[PDB]
């Protein structure tokens, strides 16, 4: 169920594509593992489609932005998939960490500080977004406490 | 007086042995560096392509690696727009890997290896690193059409 939204990403941004994501609405969870399982480069061309269709301008881009995020940073550790995929997936966890604003990073962060407190990190791929978020973190210098204050208690919290 | 010595090998050995899809021989222009023919990788864009390449030997060589840039225009990750190579064993340690343990046969194996499968993780061009990666087809179109302008006849 991907090529109803490559003839979406093909054509115009923010007009058909926003359309989608409200009308599928059921679950991004289904529809990358299986998605996965069958052909990888299925799972890389869809994110290519999702977060061009889902820009940080608006609230139900971002909301989705949020959503594809924590069940992306969810499989990579959880299952046990092709390490070619793995590197195609963080390499769009990586091209696409630069625009977020504030409280939903933190937020991000905090779902990693889980990870790294009790949960099976099979894999330390999972982690190389700790770095970029709190570079992205730091140049933000506004109330979302500051950019620099987050980093500080975030990097406390990861520390202790 | 090492280069005679370990050339006298190589040429006569890539002459003799060459390895597989490759040749090299001591140039018809250039009487002291050498030409190689590393015809293009099976199931990469690279299908159908004859790739020239330049190998100087250094003067202290063998405790130097060869040199070696692709000839004929190659589009590709590890490859930029004057035929320069993103290779560890075209270095010395701890940046590269070349030593006496290797030769230039060995290395234009790990050329036509580099041919077949680029690194993304080395991009002297970031655009056909990127669209290796992200739009393989579009690399593998651009590579193929480069293919058939200036690795065919």
């Amino acid at each position: 169920m991907d090529q109803k939204i490559l003839s979406l990403a093909a054509e115009k941004t923010a007009d058909k594509l926003q359309e989608f994501l409200q009308t599928l609405r059921e679950g991004d969870l289904t529809n990358l593992l299986q998605n996965q399982a069958v052909k990888g480069k299925v799972a890389g061309a869809l994110l290519r489609a999702i977060f061009k269709g889902s820009p940080c301008s608006e609230e139900a881009g971002t909301l989705r932005r949020r959503k594809i995020y924590t069940c992306c940073i969810q499989l990579v550790e959880s299952g046990d998939l092709q390490k070619e995929i793995v590197s195609e997936i963080i390499g769009l966890l990586m091209l696409e960490a630069h625009h977020f604003p504030g409280p939903l990073l933190v937020e991000l962060a905090n779902e990693f500080i889980s990870a790294v407190r009790e949960g099976s990190l099979v894999n330390g791929k999972s982690l190389e977004l700790l770095p970029i978020i709190l570079t992205a973190l730091a140049t933000k210098k506004e109330n979302l406490l500051s950019g620099e204050e987050c980093k500080k208690q975030l990097i406390n919290t990861l520390c202790s | 007086m090492q280069r005679a010595s370990r050339l006298k090998r190589e040429l006569h050995m890539l002459a003799t042995e060459p390895p597989p899809g490759i040749t090299c021989w001591q140039d018809k222009d250039q009487m002291d560096d050498l030409r190689a023919q590393i015809l293009g990788g099976a199931n990469t864009p690279y299908e159908k392509g004859v790739f020239k390449l330049e190998v100087i030997i250094p003067e202290r060589y063998p405790f130097e690696p060869p040199q070696i840039r692709f000839l004929t225009p190659i589009y590709h990750p590890n490859i930029d727009s004057a035929g320069r190579i993103c290779l560890d064993v075209l270095k010395l340690p701890p940046k590269g890997a070349w030593r006496p343990s290797l030769n230039i046969a060995t290395v234009l194996t790990s050329i036509q290896l580099l041919m077949s499968e680029p690194n993304p993780d080395d991009p002297l061009m970031a655009d056909i690193s990127s669209e290796f990666k992200y739009n393989k087809p579009a690399f593998l179109k651009n590579a193929r059409q480069w293919t058939e302008k200036h690795a065919r006849q």
